[PDB]
RNA sequence: GCGCCGGAGCCUCGGUUGGCCUCGGAUAGCCGGUCCCCCGCCGGGGUCCGGUGCGGAGAGCCCUUCGUCCCGGGAAACGGGGCGGCCGGAAAGGGGGCCGCCCUCUCGCCCGUCACGCACCGCACGUUCGUGGGGAACCUGGCGCUAAACCAUUCGUAGACGAC
RNA sequence: GCCACUUUUGGUAAGCAGAACUGGCGCUGCGGGAUGAACCGAACGCCGGGUUAAGGCGCCCGAUGCCGACGCUCAUCAGACC
RNA sequence: GCGGUGCGCCGCGACCGGCUCCGGGACGGCUGGGAAGGCCCCGGCGGGGAAGGUGGCCCGGGGGCCCCGGGUGUUACAGCC
């Protein structure tokens, strides 16, 4: 069964495209394979989209099918999304990949220099709880 | 065109008990347990009510001839429930013009032995497929019951018994021998 | 340095063309479990096609003719070998790097497997679409062995649930370990955090 | 044009090479299929052709035009003694097809046997299993050999014991036996590997392999021929006498 | 202490079907594999690093046995990030799919 | 013509060149589609020869520009009328799209004569377009999208983006 | 005069320049936990709680190499390195795990204090798997082995000659 | 002498015989049409760089390893380029 | 020191010119003196229109006031032209 749905008033992530990293909303379906779509808090012009480059998300904004760009704003910012995104576990993980993306080489160095203890700590942690499984065991 | 969708809903009665994993369904009544595997056939199962009233299953950007299994698939559940709740039982009667067919049922049900078909001495040994069981009914002088609960299997082992009393290389307009299916129907009527 | 591939979900064609490059550009591809392949349409005529490869045959002395591989992993091997340059010294090279198994025996049931989506039939197909597993063709043609692999098959997956029940419950006692050890890595995983590899 | 009297085809396609066999005891190509539910067994055996005689037996079978009459039947004499089992050999089952595993043989080995291992065994010392046997009178060499009868109990599928001829109790001229083997079909691979230990480096008569009344099947190199021509091997049709260039 | 080239393959000449031009290598750098990819590798200092017989000269140390064919990369080739190149001594055939470096000092970062 | 990206709307007009039998002719007005205007009039003369007694030569091109798309944010129902030549005999067409501009839905009515028909662009003369209200619509695949609360999902999400990372280890997943 | 275990070099073939030690599998469905419930020789199902553009992520994980010198903090103490016994492998068999041992260490890792190490004067094949594969004699010991094949003769179950 | 677009005669027809216009082959390589006297592109001193034509871009085999667009299509004889 | 000529061999760099393939900024013209869209209905004042019909009302059922299905009708607690 399926819990993402195409209907009027979905905001979905853009997967590519010119406007690759940002939310839409979904505002009617013009084909089988495209969809006219307008994200007004987060400049995207309304304009047509195909749905194999939107993936759609969990948020659902209510508004007409015909409701123009100003509705459409006034329904977004009182949902209050662009809050509601950044909070979600999606840009967090987005953003993370940004992140070790921009990540610099003194920094990488950094990073290294860190997770090496960061999994000495850990490793030398699990085998003694191992042995203390050991020692419960018999 | 491809329609965009196409549902039907399977009204599910009290004393039976349908459940999913995934799209293979599970069937528990009073007769038995019976389930089926749908994964051939793509589509989504939803079981809805609560006290569990409705499977509904539809399909999502289909052509006709994938359209066409939406209500095969209710036909199937429908059927299921038929043979959990009720049971089927294919009453079929043997025919003959001179040599009387003589039925005798082996290993309780699961073996039929027909001899003396147009008066050859070949024993026509034919095996009920596993859950079905023949026997040769009173209160009616040559008739052979089937009774199980999925009609494929029932209808299949019927099938099998009335392929074997076949003439060959003779008039079959003429040669009106055999077993055929007569009445098929319900072990326990509503 | 050795490519180790799947051939569980991969169409037969639509792998041996990236194994062929690839063996090519000079890896080492071992394509394991070929038993495993699926064949687009439906298998009827496919074995069709398959017999009409047996039908072919030189007919003075067909101990000459079309050596028709009937074991899974080499009929993959020759069509490998059909789209490889075979007739000289650089095809033969390619040919001398890939290895191809049935099953998955010894040597690479303790690696782990690589999957080409790019020619996997979960995506290169329709769903509505029949397909043949090229296993079961290969036993429907005369290749002898296919209930033996499938008990070794059954052996080795079984060993392998050993091996990821335990390897499970070490990831238990890693993850039970982070949590009793994080107030004293928190200046450690924090700046890994604000890098991007931990949210 | 075609053929113009059709006639079927001279010789048979399915022994096409017949070239001179690379062995000279014929070797079984397939034993029977065994299942666990028999008592274990040897499918095979090993004798010596003698010669042809005659019998007299009354047939019972009815319904023919010989029965109860009393026929004449051309019968064949193998002579056949007792077999000397020497050794056992383990088989896995690969997906390339049925390897040997682990070959054992026993700790006496009679020199009957010890011969086939030598091509020439007047200018041989005869020192055939000699650093072999010493794994049975040691502690740690028999520790090795239930390590790998254990290892056999384990992984092996079919078992088949290593059998030779007794040659000092034929008339023939030569003294080199002949060894085979012959597959247990039976139980088990334990109760196959007990029988087949527990009657190692001993004797097998024919009465515990065949049973009187029971068909068989005998293999064997023909009576070589030589290099014969096509009317002789093929049996094609001789041309008629006028014919120039040989007929 | 490190490796300080990437790593490359010589797929082939500069080639048509039936002609083959060797003056122009063709260089498949691992992991880039796009043409926007390919912009970093342009100008690059290649090299084909092979050993030999009998000893040869060595900058700057002993006498070895490697030698080297040097050579630039000059432009991409094709949508996949396959690039062009071209050496002082045009590539023997030994060298299809073998290891050729590609370093990174004539850098433009 | 060949149907060459989308095709644009052109309002171009013509008329004969002045004579002494009459001064001034008539100026007549068509909507054409092509994909630029040098082809555009090169159509208009096709159709304005095949109608009435005028070519290249006796007449002249008065203006060729550009229609724009006079609401190109709203959805649209276009009906579009055609005249295709088959392998055996030409046929009239009725045929109904949804597109955001009358020359999107053109051009997507080429492509699907195109399509189903092997209709080539220079045997498809068009006729009228006109958008259509979604009462008048008599086509069941465009209307099965007039619903003000239409619902579906993307089922069988087949992987775009293979060769990226090409021998991986994850099986993908379709299912979003 | 040969094979195993325990040194410096010579000839030649070259390719390489960190490892990934593994569920099964679905794709209109998955993955991970809990077990409070129920059975089987820990496994499996049900309920429930998490994630699901996969983060328990191959877009990934592990290791990370300038060296030494003092002294300080965090981590370690149960750990590092080095001899006996227990098992784990057959499809083409695992250089793995475990109990102690006499030894020795606060050295290994992360932040700091302190300087030193041809700083070879901007310049290429550098940095590895490398005790690499194959071939010769120099070699010093110890535990071990002193065989068959072919011709020739013979047989005649075989045979053109070989072969058998 | 031969071939080819179109015109055309004889013959049911022909990789047949006979003409007209023009271009080719013969005398002519080269890229493409897998293969090839004539077809498509193009006519050539020996070379370096760039770019194209016709034809192409899963692999043989250079180039689609585009997150190419819209449809049609199931073949137990699929279809695939003057 | 100046001018010419060259380095035994292997290499590197610099700027200048020619020929090319790209990349990145920025400015302007024309059009229906662009078309639409943005902000000041829930742009201003009155007037209408229907539907891919929002409220509300009714009918039905899945529930625990929400959702779903159908009907009515014209801005209402959504909007469009
Ligand atoms: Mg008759
Ligand atoms: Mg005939
Ligand atoms: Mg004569
Ligand atoms: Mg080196
Ligand atoms: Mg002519
Ligand atoms: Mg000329
Ligand atoms: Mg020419
Ligand atoms: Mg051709
Ligand atoms: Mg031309
Ligand atoms: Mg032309
Ligand atoms: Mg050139
Ligand atoms: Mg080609």
């Amino acid at each position: 069964v399926f819990r993402r749905f195409v209907e009027v008033g979905r905001v979905a992530y853009v997967s590519f495209g010119p406007h690759a990293g940002k939310l839409v909303a979904i505002v009617d379906v013009i084909d089988q394979n495209r969809a006219l779509v307008d994200g007004p808090c987060t400049r995207v012009r309304r304009q047509a989209m195909p749905f194999k480059c939107m993936q759609l998300t969990d948020f659902i904004l209510k508004f007409p099918h015909s409701a123009r760009q100003k509705y459409v704003r006034k329904a977004w910012e009182k949902a209050d999304i662009n809050t509601k995104w950044a909070a979600t576990r999606w840009a967090k993980k987005i953003e993370a990949r940004e992140r070790k993306a921009k990540m610099t080489d003194f920094d990488r160095y950094k990073v290294m220099k860190a997770k090496k203890m960061r999994n000495r700590i850990i490793k030398n942690e699990v085998k003694k709880l191992q042995r203390a499984a050991l020692l419960k065991a018999s | 065109m491809k329609t965009i969708l196409s549902n039907q809903t399977v009204d599910i009665p009290e004393n039976v008990d349908i459940s999913l994993k995934g799209r293979t369904v599970i069937v528990k009544g009073p007769r038995g347990t019976l389930r089926r595997d749908f994964n051939h056939i793509n589509v989504e199962l939803s079981l809805l009510g609560k006290k569990k009233k409705r499977l509904r299953v539809d399909k999502w950007w289909g052509n006709r001839k994938e359209l066409a299994t939406v209500r095969t698939i209710c036909s199937h559940v429908q059927n299921m429930i038929k043979g959990v709740t009720l049971g089927f039982r294919y009453k079929m009667r043997s025919v003959y013009a001179h040599f009387p067919i003589n039925v005798v049922i082996q290993e309780n049900g699961s073996l039929v032995e027909i001899r003396n078909f147009l008066g050859e001495k070949y024993i026509r040994r034919v095996r009920m497929r596993p859950g079905v069981a023949c026997s040769v009914s009173q209160a009616q002088k040559d008739e052979l019951v089937l009774e199980g609960n999925d009609i494929e299997l029932v209808s299949n082992s019927a099938a099998l018994i009335q392929q074997a009393t076949t003439v060959k290389n003779k008039d079959i307009r003429k040669f009106l021998d055999g077993i055929y299916v007569s009445e098929k129907g319900t072990v326990q009527q509503a | 340095q050795v490519l180790v591939l799947d051939g569980r979900g991969h169409l037969l064609g639509r792998l041996a063309a990236i194994v062929a490059k690839q063996v090519l550009l000079g890896r080492k591809v071992v394509v394991v479990r070929c038993e495993g392949i699926n064949i687009s349409g439906n298998f009827y005529r496919n074995k069709l096609k398959y017999l009409a490869f047996l039908r072919k045959r030189m007919n003075t002395n067909p101990s000459r003719g079309p050596y028709h591989f009937r074991a899974p992993s080499r009929i993959f091997w020759r069509t490998v070998r059909g789209m490889l340059p075979h007739k000289t010294k650089r095809g033969q090279a390619a040919l001398d790097r890939l290895k191809v198994f049935d099953g998955i025996p010894p040597p690479y049931d303790k690696k782990k497997r690589m999957v080409v989506p790019a020619a996997l039939k979960v995506v290169r197909l329709k769903p509505t679409r029949k397909f043949a597993y090229l296993g079961r063709l290969a036993h429907e043609v005369g290749w002898k062995y296919q209930a033996v692999t499938a008990t070794l098959e059954e052996k080795r997956k079984e060993k392998a649930k050993i091996h990821y029940r335990k390897k499970k419950q070490l990831m238990r006692l890693r993850k039970q370990a982070e949590k009793n050890v994080e107030k004293k890595i928190s200046k450690f995983t924090d700046v890994l955090k604000t890098h991007g590899l931990l949210v | 044009s075609h053929r113009k009297f059709s006639a079927p085809r001279h010789g048979s396609l399915g022994f096409l090479p017949r070239k001179r066999s690379s062995r000279h005891r014929g070797k079984v190509k397939s034993f029977p299929k065994d299942d666990p539910s028999k008592p274990v067994h040897l499918t095979a055996f090993l004798g010596y052709k003698a010669g042809m005689t005659h019998i007299v037996r009354e047939v019972d079978r009815p319904g023919s035009k010989v029965n109860k009459k009393e026929v004449v039947e051309a019968v064949t004499i193998v002579e056949t003694p007792p077999m000397v089992v020497v050794g056992i050999v383990g088989y896995v089952e690969t997906p390339r097809g049925l390897r040997t595993f682990k070959t054992v043989f026993a700790e006496h080995i009679s020199d009957e046997c010890k011969r086939r291992f030598y091509k020439n065994w007047h200018k041989s010392k005869k020192k055939a299993f000699t650093k072999y046997c010493k794994k049975w009178q040691d502690d740690a060499g028999k520790r090795q050999l239930d390590k790998d009868f254990s290892s056999m109990k384990k992984y092996c599928q079919v078992i088949r014991v290593l059998a030779h001829t007794q040659m000092r109790l034929l008339p023939l001229r030569q003294k080199k036996a002949h060894l085979m083997e012959i597959q247990v079909n039976g139980g088990t691979v334990a109760e196959k590997l007990d029988w087949a230990r527990e009657r190692l480096e001993q004797q097998v008569p024919v009465s515990q392999v065949f049973g009187q009344d029971e068909m068989i099947d005998v293999i064997g190199v023909t009576k070589g021929k030589g290099y014969k021509g096509v009317t002789s091997r093929w049996h094609t049709k001789k041309l008629p006498r006028k014919t120039h260039r040989g007929l | 202490s490190g490796r300080l080239w990437c790593k490359a393959i010589f797929a082939g000449y500069k080639r048509g079907l039936r002609n083959q031009r060797e003056h122009t290598a063709l260089l498949k750098i691992e992991g880039v594999y796009a043409r926007d990819e390919t912009e970093f590798y342009l100008g690059k200092r290649c090299a084909y690093v092979y050993k030999a017989k009998n000893n040869t000269v060595t900058p700057g140390g002993k006498p070895n046995k490697t030698r080297v064919i040097w050579g630039k990369v000059t432009r991409a080739h094709g949508n996949s990030g396959m690039v062009r190149a071209k050496f002082r001594s045009n590539l023997p055939a030994k060298a299809i799919g073998h290891r050729i470096r590609v370093m990174l000092y004539p850098s433009r970062i | 013509m060949k149907a060459s990206g989308t095709l644009r709307e052109y309002k171009v007009v013509g008329r004969c060149l002045p004579t002494p039998k009459c001064r001034t002719p008539p100026l007549y007005r068509m909507r054409i589609f092509a994909p630029n205007h040098v082809v555009a009039k090169s159509r208009f003369w096709y159709f304005v020869s095949q109608l009435k007694k005028m070519k290249k030569s006796s007449g002249e091109i008065v203006y060729c520009g550009q229609v724009f798309e006079k609401s190109p944010l709203r959805v649209k129902n276009f009906g579009i009328w055609l005249r295709y030549d088959s392998r055996s005999g030409t046929h009239n067409m009725y045929r109904e799209y949804r597109d955001l501009t009358t020359a999107g839905a053109v051009t997507q009515c080429y492509r699907d004569m195109g399509a189903r028909h092997r209709a080539r662009a220079h045997s498809i003369q068009i006729m009228k377009v006109e958008e259509i209200a979604a009462s008048k619509c008599r086509r069941p695949a465009v209307k099965q999208f007039h619903d003000s609360k239409i619902k579906f999902p993307l089922p069988h999400r087949v992987l775009r983006r293979q060769h990226k990372p090409r021998f991986t280890t994850k099986r993908p997943n379709t299912f979003f």
